């Protein structure tokens, strides 16, 4: 029917059934038109990647600004190295 | 410098564009009280063509102006600005999507379509990087040799700016000597199709620019009288004074009646060039003293032409010394008074002339 | 802009899609796709400004910066009553000390 | 991330994890009750850590995966043509069936695939359905080219008179030979063309020569070679009941050949006689 995500510190999105094309992944596991998990990582991982994905299915195509992800200052050199590491 | 001797109502007319302001701005070099008004029209040029950044520096430098006419004797509509500059941010978008869209419809030829015209549109906003980004993904997104062919003719118009002639000649010559000419054709069997010339056009700036001028004339040579019409590079009394200098200054008098008498290709130019052809009979039959005269008078005019300022002096320098060599080659003993009367000149200073050339 | 918004509460969090454009009735249209509710009746609040059905964000301004895809400013969805607000509860990420290299 | 160690959460999520997949083996009847089984088998995968895990744990699921197709292997243990058509159902079912399993493995995809696979030692990480095929092409040992190829014969039996047990059956036959070809799939259509095109090439020759060769003298021969065309259809019909890329395309053009040699002087000397005479259609055939 209706799905939801669920995280290790309990992100229980609830995910849409007819619009939801702004996600991509979910779209794979909607069982309808439930229990979305990706719960032994960490949430700097998970929100991480979410959030990049909404960024990287707005911003294709785009000839204007691309912009790079803000990464964390002490990792002020794992902003780019996170394509190293954590993919944004 | 200032020379009179300039048409901006043809170049109103034959001509838009950047060299419209661009002329000005040898205007605005060296060639002043010819300024103000055509600035003005140029404003309101870029009052279209999408262009909100260069308009406000055309605003600037007429207001520049205008503080030059708190002596002599500007338009910033803000509304138009950002109108203007949000349709074309939000048309970017659109685009954006549209390119979206139709790799979601998958014509290549409708996406390079795309690719070209967001191209052409970064040229309508001085994007030349964006449209280096939009023409190098139309770049091999082609469908057939005749639209990589366009590609590289708006690239040449981009290069008319460019002139970074390491690879934009690499560009040049893609449209030159890579895409086996409308595939063995020529530009279909006879060119009315205005991209040859713009070969010729493109290389006379080039080798402008790269100073092989010989071969820029010998590009110049064959120009097709049938289309002549581009509204920033192509008017034909401009290329037949483009093709016909460069080629009087670089060939020699075997080619001079080989190539330029017999030229008829470019016959038709030189019927636009009622000067030129006088120059040509005047050096032809040897006449220094008015054909120099027309030439020096014209130098001034072609250092109007902007492109053409730095190496008109070279190339009326060599017409100079082609005309004294052509004084002093058929005889043993010449009367410099006689050349004095001939050359317009002292004899003395005709004499250091002679002696300049006698260094080598 | 094309505005991927994030209906964010501790669960209640809906990545949902609009423009700069878009009013709020429609988007209800598209809260409609999501869980199927009238807009007529209903009030999309954000705590922020009197959000009616009619109300263009043109005349809000939620621009490119003002509202990116990954991070929007959220037309604020209420835990529908007439004068409610969902309780934005936007995710804090991790804290490091300076930059490690064992983890490349 | 940094949430939990690593190693730990094996048993829990594995359980839950063959669980919901015995449910998906070729079929269990996942409906969409279960289809939320299989989310929290979602739940399962994403609370594990899957990092060292998820390659063992679909290590485990390959090898229930296997036991399973050898289940099926003893079920095929059955009659005759009626297992053609069990076959095609096991087939059909178990695409889905693994298809679903790579439904719930699409994350373990990511998790491996992404980060690091074999198919970037006999310890492979690719794909479930690659691995469905690997280790179902052990059940299409013998069954597979035993009966139903044989069974495809006798609906090639069945062209020459009869009609096609189930073509779900024999074409699903044939859909096995090339199912259980090679894993790696550089020869998908190998096993029929091994098997058995070879004695269909030559038995399906042979006879039409023979027979239509008897027939051609019996019933006449101009007219026949019309029959021959309607013949060599015939065989196009059954031999589209159940269908190869390779036998048509050559069996049909070897009768011609074939049969030819018993009247190559007729072809020119009806033609003439067509010349001599008008007869039109005797021209469309021979044509």
């Amino acid at each position: 029917m209706y799905v939801k995500l669920i995280s290790s510190d309990g992100h229980e999105f609830i995910v849409k059934r007819e619009h939801a094309l702004t996600s991509g992944t979910i779209k794979a596991m909607l069982s309808g038109p439930n229990e979305v998990n990706f719960r032994e990582i960490p949430s700097h991982v998970l929100s991480k990647v979410c959030m990049y994905f909404t960024y990287k299915v707005r911003y294709t195509n785009s000839s204007t600004e691309i912009p790079e992800f803000p990464i964390a200052p002490e990792i002020a050199l794992e902003l780019l190295m996170a394509a190293n590491f954590l993919d944004c | 410098v200032e020379n009179p001797s300039l048409d901006l109502e043809q170049y109103a007319a034959s001509y838009s564009g950047l060299m419209r302001i661009e002329r000005l701005q040898f205007i605005a070099d060296h060639c002043p009280t010819l300024r103000v008004e055509a600035l003005k029209m140029a404003l309101s040029f870029v009052q279209r063509t999408f262009n909100v950044d260069m308009y406000e520096e055309i605003h600037r430098k007429l207001s520049e102006a205008t503080r030059e006419l708190q002596n002599a004797p500007p338009a910033l509509d803000t509304a138009w600005v950002e109108a203007t500059r949000k349709k074309a941010l939000l048309k970017l978008e659109k685009l954006d999507t549209d390119l979206k869209n139709y790799k979601g419809n998958s014509i290549k030829e409708s996406i390079r379509r795309g690719h070209d015209d967001l191209g052409d549109h970064y040229l309508d906003c001085g994007d030349l990087s964006n449209a280096l980004k939009c023409y190098s993904r139309a770049r091999d997104y082609c469908t057939s040799a005749k639209h990589v062919i366009n590609m590289c003719l708006n690239v040449i118009k981009v290069s008319v700016y460019l002139q970074n002639w390491s690879h934009v000649l690499s560009y040049v010559s893609k449209a030159e000597s890579t895409p086996e000419i409308a595939e063995q054709r020529g530009e279909r069997d006879s060119q009315t199709q205005a991209i040859l010339t713009k070969l010729k056009c493109a290389a006379g700036l080039a080798e402008l620019a790269a100073r092989k001028y010989k071969q820029a004339a010998k590009c110049l040579l064959l120009a097709s009288f049938d289309h002549c019409d581009f509204p920033e590079l192509l008017s034909p009394s401009n290329v037949a004074i483009y093709g016909g200098l460069c080629a009087l200054a670089t060939f020699d008098r075997q080619e001079l009646q080989r190539n330029v008498i017999s030229s008829s290709s470019f016959k038709l130019f030189l019927e636009l060039e009622p000067q030129v052809r006088d120059i040509i009979f005047k050096f032809y039959e040897s006449k220094y003293a008015s054909c120099l005269k027309m030439l020096d008078e014209m130098k001034d005019n072609l250092l109007l032409d902007m492109y053409l300022a730095p190496h008109v002096r070279t190339l009326y320098t060599q017409i100079r010394n082609r005309a004294l060599i052509q004084y002093f080659s058929p005889y043993v003993s010449a009367d410099m008074h006689r050349m004095a009367a001939a050359f317009n000149t002292t004899v003395a200073a005709l004499e250091d002339e002679l002696t300049q050339l006698i260094l080598e | 802009m094309d505005v991927f918004l994030m209906i964010r509460r501790h669960k209640t969090t809906i990545f949902t899609d609009a423009k700069e454009s878009s009013t709020v009735f429609e988007l209800k249209r598209i809260v409609e796709g999501i869980l199927k509710r009238p807009p007529d009746e209903q009030r999309l609040y954000k705590d922020d400004q009197l959000l009616d059905d009619g109300k263009t964000l043109g005349e809000c301004g939620f621009t490119s910066q003002t509202a990116r895809p990954q991070a929007p400013a959220t037309v604020g969805l209420a835990f529908r009553a007439d004068d409610t607000f969902e309780a934005l509860c936007i995710e804090p990420f991790s804290s490091p000390p300076e930059l490690p290299d064992v983890m490349k | 991330m940094s949430l939990k160690p690593r190693v730990v959460d094996f048993d829990e999520t594995w359980n839950k994890l063959l669980t919901t997949i015995k449910a998906v083996v070729m079929l269990e009847y996942v409906e969409r009750a279960t289809w939320n089984d299989r989310f929290s088998d979602i739940y399962a995968l994403c609370v594990a850590y899957p990092e060292p895990l998820g390659e063992r744990l679909y290590t485990e699921t390959k090898i229930f995966l296997e036991n399973h197709v050898r289940h099926l292997h003893k079920r095929v243990l059955e009659s005759e043509e009626q297992v053609l058509v069990m076959y095609h159902r096991y087939w059909e079912e178990y695409s889905k069936g693994a298809d679903y399993m790579d439904c719930l493995y699409r994350y373990l995809n990511t998790q491996f695939i992404k980060k690091n696979k074999l198919t970037e030692m006999n310890e492979p990480l690719m794909e479930i359905g690659e691995l469905a095929l690997d280790m179902w092409r052990k059940l299409m040992v013998e069954p597979l080219q035993a009966i139903l190829i044989r069974m495809l014969l006798r609906e090639i039996k069945n062209d020459r008179g009869g009609e096609d047990p189930n073509q779900k059956v024999i074409h699903g036959v044939i859909n096995s030979f090339v199912h259980v070809e090679q894993y790696k799939k550089k020869f998908p259509l190998k096993f029929y063309q091994e098997i058995f095109e070879s004695p269909f090439l030559t038995e399906t020759g042979e006879y039409y020569k023979q027979e239509a060769s008897n027939l051609l003298q019996e019933s006449n021969c101009s007219q026949y070679m019309e029959k021959v065309l309607g013949r060599l259809k015939d065989e196009e019909i059954r031999c589209r009941k159940y269908l190869h890329p390779s036998s048509y395309t050559k069996v049909i053009h070897e009768c011609q050949q074939r049969m030819v040699a018993d009247h190559l002087q007729f072809l020119h000397a009806e033609c003439h006689n067509i010349i001599r005479q008008e007869k039109k259609n005797d021209m469309a055939n021979m044509y």
